[PDB]
Parts: structure tokens; C-alpha cells; sequence
């Protein structure tokens, strides 16, 4: 995240930080003590894997990311309807083995229910360990930042993507620049504030460079795969 | 019954002449000229001149009749029928904004007036370098219309409008056109970057069009208002429609006439007559030599007492007689011992005995 | 030096080549050479005696013409070029001709009258244009080393005798004209009670009224701008310029008129 302010403890209480070969490599929400979301390219083949891969949750800072964290990651379900060269479908489903105890700073976020109404600028705010540099190094501490959401026909011209945008995809950002998210923010959780309750809308897939005009993120709608989420939570 | 008759020693202002000109300008071009050490009449200017409405900030009307300033400095202008409120003492309309800013910090009058339309022609120009640099021309658009600005941009002597060959001969998407530039400049700012699949992805600058750009702070030129006393800086420039595809640094970069965006034109024409706005601006209350004579004596018809004929003063009778021993140079007539017996009017070019 | 402003630095150089050479002519009022007709007024076979500025009978001429070559000389703006302007000059000019394809050109040197020849005071102008004559007396900012051009085959300089960018506060202007064909012209300059008059004349006749102007200040100086030109060298045409010019004096003169105002006679009553 590039020009976000650190954000206090007790403030976004759904970041899972996924650490495999016993660093942090992408994010994730938690929405049921059972199941984490995340992205699907990053869950891909040889790293497809029900082992070797460890949650962290409630840590604050990369300080006390040590050995010992939650339970061992089930079997991955990711969307068979996934593709590698073109962009679609980006999202991967991650099972617990023990409960995620919902501790003081633990609260999981609500899915979008079908009908919502959402502004075409509507504000809404990202959260994740990135950088703030060119590719960066690392982060140790959580940093957030509000955006606004673009609309998808002016998201989809000529002079911003020309016809690379899904009906499954949604735009974030400013055109303007200076505010953007940026490599290693995978599974970035996209909330939103409506009627006083947060929703997940935006699931970080793709982008290009970071912080840079006329080139915004690009997040996965959360909306078209609800009823995958479902069926995949009824099946186990 | 009194006669004054006097020769004056500065000649007449001749505004009436240079306000009813045939070549009325536009807006984009609206002329300044300086009147100063002359003498005119007020009242009779408004009156030859057609007036709608005159009206002075800072100043009151009646004390112009009969002051002296140093020097006036008057602006003229063709009114398009559709912007007349734009000319309002303070509006965020176009053409106080791109054209021409009325002064409100002075003492200044503002006059409205109009002309027979079947001899009137519009003069439209652009008072724009880099603009007139680059490939512009005349507009040529139609009689009897006035062309305004709506937008003005503003650039250093550093910008170019085209792309390096090099750098656009790269470019397997979306490939802007390059042609070459002049001696010293900077070229367009454009850079290759990648995306998912597509590795040659060049933007550049200056998106869509720089009246409604995403990102101001990225395009070179420069949206900017017209000051107090300056003309508009430029149009603006479609950088997309500039130059030719492929070019092998062997040609000069000249955009098209649908390139310059941010100028509207309309009509003048009202009742077979066409409305033209005029600002004077005064600089000296009671000092100068540009006075009026709308409060001295009227060189009224010679009764044939109380005369003050060119310096000389007395009381007595005139009689209308032939005389040729005046020259050009002499007026007065005296006696062998200094007394005046005749003079001669230097309007009517009659002599009279006293 | 007599203005100010540094307006132009081209070739000042500096020698000793020019002094005033004294006239053989006498000056002769029997038949009304020197003389003036009065501002505005009209005489018919009348004998009057008029006190005024009037030049003194039998009074040598001293010439203040200068001509160069794309050089100008810093003791052409000193003394004795630079004369005190105590009452008055009566001044005979020469009327030099030029040909160009057979084409008839006038121009003669051109005067200024001034005090400090500086924009806070007016000093007086008089130059020809070709035929008309200009009058300025204005609030010019005088060149330190001004100079006037020929029109017709130009010379290397520009003209450059004074710099505003705008017109000053004048209190006069207007112009006349002369005959072309000419080859001797008169004038008359006086001030009295602070008023400046003027008087000039075409032909061997009393010179004729200009105008009048009151400025209260007393002007004391007078000069001659130097003309540059390529053709009236002694090279070229056999051409020469010549200005004199004598001092003035309040005397009393006998004027005579005859049946239609024409000076006939007049006695200096001095000699
Ligand atoms: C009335 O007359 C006076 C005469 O003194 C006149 O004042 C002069 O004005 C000029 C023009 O502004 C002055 O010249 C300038 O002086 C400054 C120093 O004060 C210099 O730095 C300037 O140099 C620039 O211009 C040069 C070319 O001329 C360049 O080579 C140089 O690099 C600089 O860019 C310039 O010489 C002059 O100094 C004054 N004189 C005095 C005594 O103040 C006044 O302006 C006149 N009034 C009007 C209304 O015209
Ligand atoms: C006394 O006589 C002198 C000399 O004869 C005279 O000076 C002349 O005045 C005229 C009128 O102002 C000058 O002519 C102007 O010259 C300038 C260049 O210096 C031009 O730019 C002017 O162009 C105007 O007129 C054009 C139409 O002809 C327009 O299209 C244009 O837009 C301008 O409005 C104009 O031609 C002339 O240069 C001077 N000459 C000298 C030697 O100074 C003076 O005016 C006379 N005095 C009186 C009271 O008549
Ligand atoms: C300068 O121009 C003005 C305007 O033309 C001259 O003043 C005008 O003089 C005439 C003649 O006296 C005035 O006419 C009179 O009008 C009244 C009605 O207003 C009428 O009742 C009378 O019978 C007479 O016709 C005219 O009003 C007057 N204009 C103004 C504005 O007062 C003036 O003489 C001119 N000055 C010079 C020096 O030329
Ligand atoms: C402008 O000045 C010239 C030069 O003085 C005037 O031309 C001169 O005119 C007079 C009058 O005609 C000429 O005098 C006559 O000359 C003829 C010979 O041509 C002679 O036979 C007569 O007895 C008489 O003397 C004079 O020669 C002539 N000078 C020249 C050089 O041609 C001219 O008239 C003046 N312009 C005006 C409008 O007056
Ligand atoms: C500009 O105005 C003048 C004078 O009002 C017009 O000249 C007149 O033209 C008509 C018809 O062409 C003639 O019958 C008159 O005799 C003309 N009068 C004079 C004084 O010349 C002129 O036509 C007008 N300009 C245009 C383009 O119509
Ligand atoms: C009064 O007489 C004078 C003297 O002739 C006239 O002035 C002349 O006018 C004609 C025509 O305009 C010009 O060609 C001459 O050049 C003028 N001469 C001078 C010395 O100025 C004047 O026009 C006459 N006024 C009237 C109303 O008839
Ligand atoms: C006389 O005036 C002319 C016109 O301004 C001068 O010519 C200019 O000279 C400068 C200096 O080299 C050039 O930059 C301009 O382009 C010239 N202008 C034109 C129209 O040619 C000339 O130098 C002046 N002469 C003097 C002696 O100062
Ligand atoms: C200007 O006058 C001089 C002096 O008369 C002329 O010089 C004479 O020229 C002729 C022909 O070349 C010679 O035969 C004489 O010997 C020269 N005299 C002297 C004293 O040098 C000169 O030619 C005249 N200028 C012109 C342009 O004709
Ligand atoms: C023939 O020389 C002229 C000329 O070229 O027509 C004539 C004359 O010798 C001279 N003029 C004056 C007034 O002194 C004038 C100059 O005196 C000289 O040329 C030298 O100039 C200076 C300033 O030294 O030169
Ligand atoms: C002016 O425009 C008209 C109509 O578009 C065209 O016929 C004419 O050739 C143009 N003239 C010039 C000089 O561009
Ligand atoms: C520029 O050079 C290229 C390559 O030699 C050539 O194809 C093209 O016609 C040239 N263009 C001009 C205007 O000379
Ligand atoms: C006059 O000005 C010129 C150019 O600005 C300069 O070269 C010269 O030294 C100046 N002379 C004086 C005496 O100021
Ligand atoms: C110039 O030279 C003449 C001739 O000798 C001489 O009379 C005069 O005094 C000199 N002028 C100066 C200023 O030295």
C-alpha cells in the first residue's frame, strides 16, 4: 500500500497473513472460523498444496510472526473455472483444522448479500503488508488506505485497458495516482462501510506498476462468485 | 451676444473614426489604442456613435464632462449574441476568463454600441506562437461571426508535439505517431510498459485531450487565465492527431485543423446590425492635456459686444464686408495707433469691421 | 553632452575637426530682411515704430552645421556648439536639394530648444519631414548623443534623438509646410515674459507668425543635431549644409506698409 497511514490495533480484525517457507507471501479474510478467502494464482500448482502453508492471525506486527501460529491449512478449494493466461475467476478458498477462536481483536467479515446498491464512487479502504517503494522489500506492521471505485466502462477504455476487464472484475483507486496497491498484496481485503456494517467486495488479482496514473487496481467481484462460496461451505 | 473665438493648439482626438471602423475585431483579437494630447467632445461622440448603454466604474459620468486626463486607452470588440452577460463587472464566464478581463482596481467606462452590418467585416486571428508554430492557419469558418475562447493553455519554449521515432518504432500496441521536431525541444513523454501478456505496451501523455484529462499533473501544457492587458495563450492541442505514423525523422510536426480544441463561434448580427463593446480606461483625474469641451462656449453665428476674439478683449459692433489683405496667418486688423478695427472668423471665412 | 540617456553606443570617437566659421554676409533691413510681421495683425500704407527683438544692423553670421559618416564626435555636443540662448536668434538656412531618379528631395539640419533637455521640463523640436515641418515642444527623453538621418540614401545610423515608448505630455504640435524649390530659409525665435514665439519664411520676405506658447521657465539653451548621410559628402553631389545663425536684441524699427500690407522699408534707427 503507497502513501497509507499505519493502522492502530483493534482496526481491521479479518487480516490472515498466509506464511509459507516460514515467511509471509500473501494476505487473506477470514469470514467463518472454518474457511479463509484469498486469491487463486498465488494458490497454483507446484504450491497447491494442503501442507506447507501456515496462518497467522491477531499479529499486529511482523515482530511477533514467529513458530507457533494457527492451525495447519486444509485442503485448498480453488475456482475450477480459473485460467492462468487470461485473468478470470481469482479466487481460492483455505480450511482450518482447529477453530479460529474469535479472541478481542478477532471479528470476521459479512459476505455481500445478493442486492446492495452500491454507489459508482463509493468510498472503501485496503488493507495488507505491501510496499512503498519500487517492488519495495518487505512490510513489518500493518499500513491501510481509502479508495474509491471506478466505474467499469471507463475502467474499460481504450486509454486504461482496452477490453481486458471481466464482468467479474471491478476497478479501485485514482486515476490521478499516488494511491494504489502494489506487489505482495495478494488477497488483499477490499471493505466497504454500509448501514454501519462492513462488507467484502474486492479481492486484489492483478494490476500494473503501483501508484502510477492511468494504470488503477484491479480486484476480483466478490458478488458473482457468492454462490460459489455457499455451495462450496454446503458440500463440506 | 458674446463671441470667443480661439485657435486651438491640439488637434481633435478622431475617436469616432477609429471606433467606426470597418474591421471590426473579435475577442481572441480585441485591439488597444492610446489617445493623449489631443481635444474632444463627449456628447458629440456618443451621439455620432450609436449608443445602447454607457455606463463607468469607479467614476462618475458627470465628471467627465469638462476634465483633462494624460492619456485613454480604448479596447473594442465584436459581443457574440449568445455570451453578452459574460461581459458583466465580475463573472466566471468564457470570456472574461479566456478573452479579455474587464480592470475593476481603476476608473473605467464601459460603452456598448452598434454598426450598420452590410459593410462590416470580421477580422479573426490567433495571437498565439506556439500555436501559429505548429501548423495553424486562418479559420475560415463564415461572414459576420465572431470566434471566442473557451479554454487557454499555456507552455514553455520546450514542447513539442510529437513522439521519438525511436521509441515509438517499439511499440507493438498502441502506437502514437512520431515525426521530427525542431532544433531544441523535449519530445513526448511516453514509456513501454508491460502488462498480464501484452510486453509493449506504450502510454504517453496528456490523455484523452487536455480539457478533460485524468491526470493534470502529468500533461505538459498548462490550463491558465487571461490576466489584465494579455491576449489568450493558446488553444488547446490533440496530441493523438499530431504528426504521422512511422516517420523516419525526415518530416515536420504539423497537427490537423481538428486537432485544436477549445474554441466555439456565434453570430453578431442583430436587427441587420452588429453590437461591438468598447472599455475606456482613464489615467490622470484633473492633470493632462486630453481635456473636453463640452462645457466652453460654442463658436456660435457672428451677430452683425462683448467679444474675446484671439486674445482680445472690448465691446463694440461688427458689419459683414469683402477683405482680401488677409492672409492665412493673420486674423485681426488694426489701426495706425493700436487699436482693432476688423477681424476675420476662422470658421466661416468672413470678414467684419468693428 | 546634452541629454541623459544612454540610447545608443555605435562609434563615439573623439578629435578636434570643427570650428564655426564667420559669415561675409551683412545683415541688411532696408528691404525687410530681419524683420517680422507682428503675431496677428494687419496694416494698410501705415508707417508705425515697434520696439521688439530685432537682430542688430551689420552683424556677422556664425555656422553650427555638422555632417559625418557613421561617426559622431563627443566636442560636436560642447561649447561652442552648445550656445546660451539669452534673448533670441534670427537664423538663415540653406535648403539642400537631392536627386533620386530625377526626383526633387528637401531636408535641412534640425533645432532644439530646451533648458535641462531632460522629461521633467519641455524642450522645443523643429524638423523637417520632406515638405511639412514639425513643431513638438514636448517632455522628450533627450539621447545623450542624438543624431538625425537623411530619408533619401540613407546613411549607417538610425535615427536616434530621443526614447519614449509612448507619446509624452506635449502642449503644442501642428505642421507646416514650405516650398520645396526653395534654396535659402528664415526663422525667428524669442522669448519674452514667458512666451516662446516662432516666425519662418520661404523666401527673401519678413518671416511669418507660428504660434505662441506660455511655459514660464527660461529657456537658456539651443543646439544643432548633426545629420547623417552618404550623399552630401564632398565626394559624391558637391553639396554642402549650411546653418547660421546671429544674436537677437530688443531694438527699435521703422516699418513701412504699403496698400495691401507688404512690408516695403524699414529702418533700424541705430545705425
Ligand atoms: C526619464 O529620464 C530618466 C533619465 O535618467 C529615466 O531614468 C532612466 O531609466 C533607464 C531605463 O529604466 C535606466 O536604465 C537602467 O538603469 C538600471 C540601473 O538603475 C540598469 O540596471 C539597466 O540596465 C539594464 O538595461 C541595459 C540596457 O540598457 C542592459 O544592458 C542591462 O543588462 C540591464 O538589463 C538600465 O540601464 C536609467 O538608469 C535611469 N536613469 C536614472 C538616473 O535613474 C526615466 O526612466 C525617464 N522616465 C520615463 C517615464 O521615461
Ligand atoms: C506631421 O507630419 C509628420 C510627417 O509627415 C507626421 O508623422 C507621420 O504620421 C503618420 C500617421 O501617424 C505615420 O504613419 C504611421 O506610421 C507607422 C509606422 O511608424 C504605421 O505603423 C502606421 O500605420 C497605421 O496606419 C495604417 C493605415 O495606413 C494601419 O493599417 C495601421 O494599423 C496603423 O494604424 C502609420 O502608417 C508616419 O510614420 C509619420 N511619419 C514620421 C516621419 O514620423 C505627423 O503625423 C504629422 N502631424 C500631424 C498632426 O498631422
Ligand atoms: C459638444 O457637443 C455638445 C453636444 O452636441 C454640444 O452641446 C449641445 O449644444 C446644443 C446647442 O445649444 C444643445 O441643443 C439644445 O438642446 C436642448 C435639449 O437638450 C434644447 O432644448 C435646445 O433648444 C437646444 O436644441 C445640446 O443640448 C447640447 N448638448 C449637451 C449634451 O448639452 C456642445 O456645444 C459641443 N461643444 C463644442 C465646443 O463643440
Ligand atoms: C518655390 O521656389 C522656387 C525657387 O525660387 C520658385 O521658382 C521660381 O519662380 C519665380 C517666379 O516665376 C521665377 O522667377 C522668374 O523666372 C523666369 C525664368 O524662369 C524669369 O523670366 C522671370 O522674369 C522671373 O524672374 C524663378 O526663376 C523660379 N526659380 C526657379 C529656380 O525655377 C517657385 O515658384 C516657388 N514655389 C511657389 C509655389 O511659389
Ligand atoms: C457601405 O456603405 C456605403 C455607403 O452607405 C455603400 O455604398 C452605396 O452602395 C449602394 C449600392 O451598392 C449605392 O447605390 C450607393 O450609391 C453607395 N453610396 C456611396 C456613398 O458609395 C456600400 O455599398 C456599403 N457596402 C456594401 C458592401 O454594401
Ligand atoms: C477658409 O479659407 C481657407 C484658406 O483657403 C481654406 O483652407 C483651405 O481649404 C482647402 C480645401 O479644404 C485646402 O485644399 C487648402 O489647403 C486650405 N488652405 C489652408 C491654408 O489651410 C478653408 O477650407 C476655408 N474654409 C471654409 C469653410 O471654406
Ligand atoms: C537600425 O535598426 C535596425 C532595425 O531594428 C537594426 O537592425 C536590427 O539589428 C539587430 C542586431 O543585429 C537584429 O537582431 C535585428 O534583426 C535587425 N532588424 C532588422 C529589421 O534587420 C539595426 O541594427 C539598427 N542599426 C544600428 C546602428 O543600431
Ligand atoms: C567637386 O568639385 C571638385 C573641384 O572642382 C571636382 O574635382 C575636380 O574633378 C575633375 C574631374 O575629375 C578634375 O579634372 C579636377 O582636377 C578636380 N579638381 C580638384 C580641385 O580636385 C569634383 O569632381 C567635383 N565632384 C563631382 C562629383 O563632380
Ligand atoms: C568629408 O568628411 C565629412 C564627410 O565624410 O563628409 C566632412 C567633414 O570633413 C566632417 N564634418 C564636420 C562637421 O566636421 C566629417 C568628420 O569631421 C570626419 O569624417 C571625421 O569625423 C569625426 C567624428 O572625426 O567628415
Ligand atoms: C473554406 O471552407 C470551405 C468549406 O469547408 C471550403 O470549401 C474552402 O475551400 C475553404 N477555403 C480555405 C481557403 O480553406
Ligand atoms: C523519410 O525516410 C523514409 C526512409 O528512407 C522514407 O520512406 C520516407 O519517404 C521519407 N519521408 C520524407 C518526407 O522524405
Ligand atoms: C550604454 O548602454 C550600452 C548597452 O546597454 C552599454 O554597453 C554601455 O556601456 C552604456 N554606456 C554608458 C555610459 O552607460
Ligand atoms: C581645435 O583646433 C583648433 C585649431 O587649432 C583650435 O583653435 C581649437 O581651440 C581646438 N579645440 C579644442 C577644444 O582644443
Amino acid at each position: 500500500i503507497v502513501g497509507g497511514e499505519s493502522a492502530l490495533p483493534g482496526a481491521w480484525p479479518w487480516q490472515v497473513s498466509l506464511h509459507v517457507q516460514n515467511v509471509h507471501v500473501c494476505g487473506g479474510s477470514i469470514i467463518t472460523p472454518e474457511w479463509i478467502v484469498t486469491a487463486a494464482h498465488c494458490v497454483e500448482k507446484p504450491l497447491n498444496n494442503p501442507w506447507h502453508w501456515t496462518a497467522f492471525a491477531g499479529i499486529l506486527r511482523q515482530s511477533f510472526m514467529f513458530y507457533g501460529a494457527g492451525y495447519q491449512v486444509e485442503k485448498v478449494i480453488s475456482h475450477p473455472n480459473y485460467d492462468s493466461k487470461t485473468k478470470n475467476n481469482d479466487i481460492a478458498l483455505m480450511k482450518l483444522q482447529k477453530p479460529l477462536t474469535f479472541n478481542d481483536l478477532v471479528k470476521p467479515v459479512c459476505l455481500p448479500n445478493p442486492g446492495m446498491m452500491l454507489q459508482p464512487e463509493q468510498l472503501c479502504w485496503i488493507s495488507g503488508w505491501g510496499a512503498t517503494e519500487e517492488k519495495g522489500k518487505t512490510s513489518e506492521v500493518l499500513n491501510a488506505a481509502k479508495v474509491l471505485l471506478i466505474e467499469t466502462q471507463r475502467c474499460n477504455s481504450r486509454y486504461v485497458y482496452d477490453n481486458l476487464i471481466t464482468p467479474a472484475m471491478i476497478c479501485a483507486g485514482f486515476l490521478q495516482g499516488n494511491v494504489d496497491s502494489c506487489q505482495g498484496d495478494s488477497g488483499g481485503p477490499l471493505v466497504t462501510s454500509k448501514n454501519n456494517i462492513w462488507w467484502l467486495i474486492g479481492d486484489t488479482s492483478w494490476g500494473s506498476g503501483c501508484a502510477k496514473a492511468y494504470r488503477p487496481g484491479v480486484y476480483g467481484n466478490v458478488m458473482v462468485f457468492t454462490d460459489w462460496i455457499y455451495r462450496q461451505m454446503r458440500a463440506d | 451676444a458674446t463671441v470667443h473665438r480661439r485657435i486651438p493648439d491640439l488637434p481633435d482626438c478622431d475617436i469616432d473614426k477609429w471606433l467606426n471602423n470597418f474591421n471590426v475585431p473579435s475577442p481572441l483579437n480585441w485591439e488597444r489604442k492610446i489617445f493623449s494630447n489631443c481635444n474632444f467632445n463627449l456628447s458629440t461622440l456618443l451621439r455620432l456613435v450609436h449608443t445602447d448603454s454607457f455606463s463607468c466604474n469607479n467614476f462618475d459620468e458627470s465628471k467627465i464632462y469638462g476634465s483633462c486626463f494624460k492619456s485613454i486607452v480604448l479596447d473594442k470588440f465584436a459581443i457574440p449574441n449568445s455570451r453578452r452577460s459574460d461581459l458583466q463587472l465580475g463573472s466566471s464566464g468564457f470570456l472574461q476568463s479566456s478573452n479579455y478581463k474587464i480592470d475593476t482596481t481603476s476608473s473605467s467606462c464601459q460603452l456598448y454600441y452598434s454598426l450598420p452590418a452590410i459593410n462590416v467585416t470580421i477580422n479573426n486571428y490567433n495571437p498565439s506562437s506556439w500555436n501559429r508554430r505548429y501548423g495553424f492557419n486562418n479559420f475560415n469558418l463564415s461572414s459576420h461571426s465572431v470566434v471566442y475562447s473557451r479554454y487557454c493553455f499555456s507552455v514553455n519554449n520546450t514542447f513539442c508535439p510529437c513522439a521519438k521515432p525511436s521509441f515509438a518504432s517499439s511499440c507493438k500496441s498502441h502506437k502514437p505517431p512520431s515525426a521530427s521536431c525542431p532544433i531544441g525541444t523535449n519530445y513526448r513523454s511516453c514509456e513501454s510498459t508491460t502488462v498480464l501478456d501484452h510486453t509493449d505496451w506504450c502510454r504517453c501523455s496528456c490523455l484523452p485531450d487536455p480539457i478533460t484529462a485524468y491526470d493534470p499533473r502529468s500533461c505538459s501544457q498548462k490550463k491558465s487565465l487571461v490576466g489584465v492587458g494579455e491576449h489568450c495563450a493558446g488553444f488547446g492541442v490533440d496530441e493523438e492527431k499530431c504528426g504521422v505514423l512511422d516517420g523516419s525523422y525526415n518530416v515536420s510536426c504539423l497537427c490537423s485543423t481538428d486537432a485544436f480544441l477549445g474554441w466555439s463561434y456565434d453570430t453578431c448580427v442583430s436587427n441587420n446590425r452588429c453590437n461591438i463593446f468598447s472599455n475606456f480606461i482613464l489615467n490622470g483625474i484633473n492633470s493632462g492635456t486630453t481635456c473636453s469641451n463640452d462645457l466652453l462656449q460654442p463658436n456660435t453665428e457672428v451677430f452683425t459686444v462683448d467679444y474675446d476674439l484671439y486674445g482680445i478683449t472690448g465691446q463694440g459692433i461688427f458689419k459683414e464686408v469683402s477683405a482680401v489683405y488677409y492672409n492665412s496667418w493673420q486674423n485681426l486688423l488694426y489701426d495706425s495707433n493700436g487699436n482693432i478695427i476688423g477681424f476675420k472668423d476662422f470658421v466661416t471665412n468672413k470678414t467684419y469691421n468693428i
